[PDB]
């Protein structure tokens, strides 16, 4: 988990140095930020997974849990409705879809996340 | 002559003032906008 | 005359803030003219649509398509009955507004021109006038649908027009750095203006009937007079660089709110000659000044599709 | 431009039958109708109110709950279903367009509409006088009261003026009581405060023999009144 | 609020209305024209189905293209121009043949330089400069025939070169798509159109899909 | 292509850890690892055109 970690870092902190070429400027700079943080915060579960297990803790696991994972299944939707959209946006008119801007991705994507807080914590109070 | 045009261009501007909310603090209530 | 005006009381740093915003249009905004009573204005879309838009209750009443996609400028009757449309086909068609059995139809095509009608006003309910882009500012009929009288003397071609309360003489800039005092009962031109370098995008009239301010791409304005044949006052500011496109002046005349292209206007003295406030807000930069007959409302058109009344 | 109804005659409290209003020559998609009534004893009373384009719904107090009534901009016609029929409702149903904006017209044409017989909150406002004999060119200044101060938060009294020719459709007057409306000569001048109204009338002309009615526009329900009426 | 109830929903009304012809208006890609006199539109603008400016509309592959050809324009382009922001690329009609004549304006300058000194005016400009170009190269049979019949060197004189119709269309191809200031926002799409090779709306179909696609790209930072 | 494979590889670890769940003396120490391989499988689609540059 410490290596994963590490390399993780290594990713994040080769992809914020150069964002001028279009190798990172392809996919979404906020999207593979997000997705960098949901692996970084998954690996961060794989830490606490092996700790001593309190009340504070255990739900901090079933919350980090997750989150961790619909972090990263968010990012890969939006890209993948981002490439739904280059692809269907030719077929149609010459018109801006809705959605499209990056802060509204990222927007969507917060607000995926927060439904499954929302929900985890529903489950979680009963 | 060009000052007494501008003169008078100055008395229409000082004299009609008064009715101008351009330039007079009108209140908002009244006010439809 | 540049020493009698200095001895005038500032009237100060006057800030205004927004009214209403007329949220709704999809488009570029370039020409919103006001009506007479103070009340509903018509503003040009972009796309297809002419909307004629109220100013108290900020609703939607006409917002009616057009054969011509591209409206360069319109204009609202003083009766409120009729409106006409620029564009680039050399159709000024004229809507009629109130009309039996429909919400509003088109009454007339006013045809016959090479340019693009730039300008559009109404003198009255029938006797209009235009200002082509081919340097023929004629006069229209509505009931003939034919031109009475044509005016020529511009080098270049003209994009703006103003009218007089009077309604007997009008002036109006072209784009060969000249303004020109036309007369509708000869037609012909009473005299042409010279003293800016730059082209006069729009121009303005005063109250009163005596003179009148153009707006130079040189960010530069003049006030010139009628009777005086020189100019009196000027306007020019330091650290900007792009031009005035469109000029107007307030039920007093003090105020000149001039619209530059930094994205915001600008609130002229026409006897101090200094910036008293500066009126931002705007995402693209402003294409007319719509200020009414009593400066109860400034509206503002920009190119982000939004409407601003600043007062 | 038209408004022309079908569909009466003899029916029994209970039936059905089928009413409809065609009109042709106009944009019916941009226009609200009503179904204001006409009983030969009892003055006009409003009961439904579609906006334009299929919008929102205006009822009645002792209607919401029993009608329906629905429109076709594309077959550009209007269904209307009569259930649980009553013994007085002997009445004269038009079919009026309206359409209301900054300085619109609202009821400047009423429709004709058809007859028919059968077997055996609220704002409420009086009227002055009920038949009067007026002598045509004296400058009649006709008067009428309310239950209501007209002033409304926009800056304008809202109380519409209509007459009823015989054998002719019930017109518009003047709207808004200060703007005289399409149609009527420059005869016509109305005034007065938030509660009372007056309307003066010089230089009459031949015909004037209409009963006068007055409508106010505040709230949903729209009532007519009793009706004064003009002689010769 | 009480009785202007019927005047909001009338503006809701006509707003949805306004809105719904904007989204129909977006779904039709706006394309002007420009280049010389009679410099080869009829041979495209009468292969579709469809004083001032002409605006067609035609539907190819479900998309709708909406043709604006300024043609004959008594005002100077600085106006017009100046107030056309919002489309998504323009056309540029050219014929090759147009070097070893002359117009009949000043009888100094060649019609390819005064194509040339056009291009670099609506390439330099503050409204252009997202914008791309679709070149339409008219009448190549006649550009052979002049480039077999004459040996070019009268029209440019710093080129050099054999006698033979590949290498000067190569060289159109880079004469033209040079003079502005950078090709990464100023993409520019050259095809040629004659008497033959008919039905060449698939590449400026596909001209236009690039360019939306990249302008959608660069609005959210893809690009 | 990369979520192609991200998304077989997690259908191929869930039956993993649904069999694996038995004895949860041995999952609650395999769960780590399995969220380990789970990331590193994201890390590799993520950067693929990272590894290949």
């Amino acid at each position: 988990a410490c290596l994963g970690a590490l390399a993780t870092l290594f990713v994040l902190g080769v992809f914020v140095r150069h964002n001028a070429t279009p190798v990172v400027k392809a996919a979404g700079r906020e999207l593979c930020y997000i997705l960098l943080g949901g692996v970084f915060l998954c690996y961060c579960m794989t830490f606490i997974f092996i700790a001593k297990p309190s009340t504070a803790v255990c739900t901090l696991r079933r919350l980090g849990l997750g989150t961790a994972f619909s972090v990263c299944y968010s990012a890969l939707l939006t890209k993948t409705n981002r490439i739904a959209r280059i692809f269907g946006g030719a077929r149609e008119g010459a018109q801006r879809p809705r959605f499209i801007s990056p802060a509204s991705q990222v927007a969507i994507c917060l607000a995926l996340i927060s439904g499954q807080l929302l929900i985890v914590v529903a489950w979680l109070v009963v | 002559k060009v000052s007494k045009a501008a003169a008078d261009l100055m008395a229409y501007c000082e004299a009609h003032a008064k009715e101008d909310p351009l330039l007079t603090p009108v209140p908002a209530s009244e006010n439809p906008f | 005359l540049s020493q009698i005006t200095n001895n005038i009381d500032p009237v100060g740093r006057i800030q205004m803030r927004t009214r209403r915003t007329l949220r709704g249009h999809l488009a570029k905004i370039y020409a919103m003219h006001w009506g007479t009573d103070s009340r509903l204005l018509v503003s040009a879309s972009q796309d297809g649509k002419l909307i004629i838009w109220d100013s108290y209750t900020t609703n939607k009443v006409h917002a009616i398509p057009l054969r011509s996609s591209w409206v360069m400028t319109c204009a609202y009757a003083p009766s409120g009955n009729y409106v006409a449309c620029g564009g680039l086909d050399n159709i000024c068609s004229i809507y009629n507004l109130k009309t039996r059995e429909g919400n509003v139809r088109v009454s007339r095509e006013l045809a016959g021109h090479t340019g693009y009608l730039s300008c559009c006003r109404f003198l009255d309910d029938n006797q209009i006038v235009t200002s082509s882009g081919d340097t023929t500012c004629a006069l229209w009929d509505i009931e003939t649908g034919q031109q009475t009288t044509t005016f020529t003397g511009h080098t270049g071609d003209v994009m703006s027009l103003s009218l007089a309360p009077d309604t007997r003489l009008f002036v109006s800039g072209a784009c060969d750095a000249s303004a020109k005092l036309w007369d509708v009962r000869e037609g012909m031109c009473r005299q042409t203006f010279t003293g800016h370098e730059s082209d006069i995008n729009a121009i303005c009239f005063f109250p009163n009937g005596n003179a009148f301010a153009t707006g130079s791409d040189d960010a530069t304005c003049r006030l010139f007079d009628l009777r005086a044949d020189q100019e009196l006052m000027t306007y020019s500011h330091d650290n900007i660089i792009c031009g005035i496109t469109s000029v107007s002046f307030s039920k007093s005349g003090r105020l000149l709110l001039a619209g530059y292209d930094d994205f915001n206007c600008n609130v002229w003295d026409a006897l101090k000659a200094d910036r008293a406030g500066v009126l931002a807000g705007h995402d693209n930069r402003v294409s007319c000044l719509g200020v009414t007959d009593d400066g109860m409302a400034v509206a503002t058109g920009s190119w982000d599709s939004f409407l601003k009344i600043w007062n | 431009v038209q408004l022309v109804e079908s569909g009466g005659g003899l029916v029994q409290p209970g039936g059905s039958r089928k009413l409809s209003c065609s009109a042709s020559g106009f944009a019916f998609s941009s226009f609200g109708m009503h179904w204001v009534r006409q009983a030969p004893e009892k003055g006009l009373e409003w009961v439904a109110y579609i906006s334009s384009g299929s919008g929102t719904i205006y009822y009645a107090d002792t209607v919401k709950g029993r009608f329906t009534i629905s429109r076709d901009d594309p077959k550009n016609t209007l269904f209307l279903q009569m259930t649980s029929l009553r013994s007085e409702d002997t009445a004269m149903y038009y079919c009026v367009r309206s359409i209301y904006y900054y300085g619109s017209s609202p009821f400047d044409f009423w429709g004709q509409g058809t007859t028919l017989t059968v077997s055996s909150s609220d704002i409420v406002m009086t009227q002055a006088t009920s038949s009067v004999p007026v002598t045509p060119g004296e400058s009649v200044s006709i008067s009428c009261r309310s239950s209501k101060s007209l002033l409304h938060s926009n800056g304008n009294t809202y109380l519409y003026w209509f007459l009823q020719r015989p054998g002719q459709s019930p017109q518009l007057l003047i709207y808004r009581m200060s703007n005289l409306a399409s149609g009527v000569p420059d005869r016509f001048s109305g005034s007065g405060s938030g509660t009372a109204f007056t309307l003066t009338i010089s230089r009459l002309e031949a015909e004037d023999v209409g009963v006068y009615y007055c409508m106010q526009h505040l709230e949903y329900p729209l009532t007519f009144g009793a009706g004064t009426k003009l002689e010769l | 609020s009480a009785e202007d109830k019927a005047a909001v929903e009338r503006s809701k009304m006509i707003d949805r209305n306004l809105r719904e012809d904007g989204e129909k208006a977006a779904r039709e890609v706006k394309l002007l024209l420009l280049g010389a006199g009679e410099s080869g539109k009829n041979t495209i603008v009468k292969q579709m189905k469809i004083t001032g400016i002409v605006e067609t509309h035609f539907t190819f592959k479900d998309l709708h293209f909406k043709m604006f050809d300024v043609g004959a324009q008594r005002s100077e382009r600085k106006k017009w121009i100046h107030c056309f922001e919002g489309v998504t690329a323009i056309i540029f009609c050219v014929a090759l043949s147009d070097y070893d004549l002359v117009l009949a304006e000043d009888e100094e300058m060649n019609r390819m330089h005064a194509s040339m000194k056009l291009f670099d005016s609506i390439c330099n400009n503050k409204w252009f400069t997202d914008t791309s170009i679709i070149l339409f190269l008219n009448k190549k049979d006649l550009f052979e025939e002049k480039i077999k019949k004459s040996p070019l060197t009268i029209c440019y004189p710093e080129y050099a070169g054999s006698n033979t119709y590949e290498e000067a269309a190569a060289y159109i191809q880079c004469q033209f798509e040079d003079l502005n200031k950078r090709k990464d926002t100023k993409e520019i799409y050259t095809h040629f159109t004659c008497s033959t090779d008919t039905k060449n709306v698939q590449f400026v179909f596909d001209a236009v899909t690039d360019v939306i696609i990249k302008n959608n790209l660069k609005d959210c930072g893809l690009f | 292509f990369t979520m192609y494979t991200t998304c077989i590889i997690w259908l191929a670890f869930l039956p993993i850890f649904y069999v694996t769940s038995s004895d949860y003396r041995v999952q609650t120490t395999t769960m780590c690892v399995s969220v380990s391989l789970s990331g590193s499988v994201v890390l590799g689609c993520l950067f693929a055109p990272k590894l290949h540059i």
